């Protein structure tokens, strides 16, 4: 029994990326291929006193 | 003594009668209230309760 601001499964795990990106900022035009090496999850925020 | 005992038994029966009626009303109202209230959706699942 508990209450959480958002499910703890996100805090414990992540998602594997997939697909293909878009255009680049500069240089030869190309698109990279996504794979399981990319992880989508929550971030970490630093905070001073 | 016989009439006194009958008086006492009738008073006991009336006490049992009122207690049972009050208990029935309380139990039914408690069940109705429990059914009306209960689980509510958390903040993240939806905005409204």
């Amino acid at each position: 029994t508990a209450f959480v601001t958002f499910p703890e499964m996100f805090c414990d795990w992540g998602f594997a990326l997939g697909g293909t990106t878009g255009a680049q900022s500069t240089g030869t035009a190309h698109t990279h291929t996504l794979n399981t090496d990319g992880l989508a999850a929550l971030q970490i925020q630093i905070l001073p006193a | 003594s016989a009439i006194s005992n009958v008086i006492d038994w009738f008073n006991s029966l009336l006490n049992f009668q009122d207690t049972t009626t009050s208990n029935q009303i309380n139990q039914q109202n408690f069940q109705i209230a429990t059914l009306a209230s209960g689980i509510k959706k958390q903040q993240w699942e939806c905005r409204y309760s």
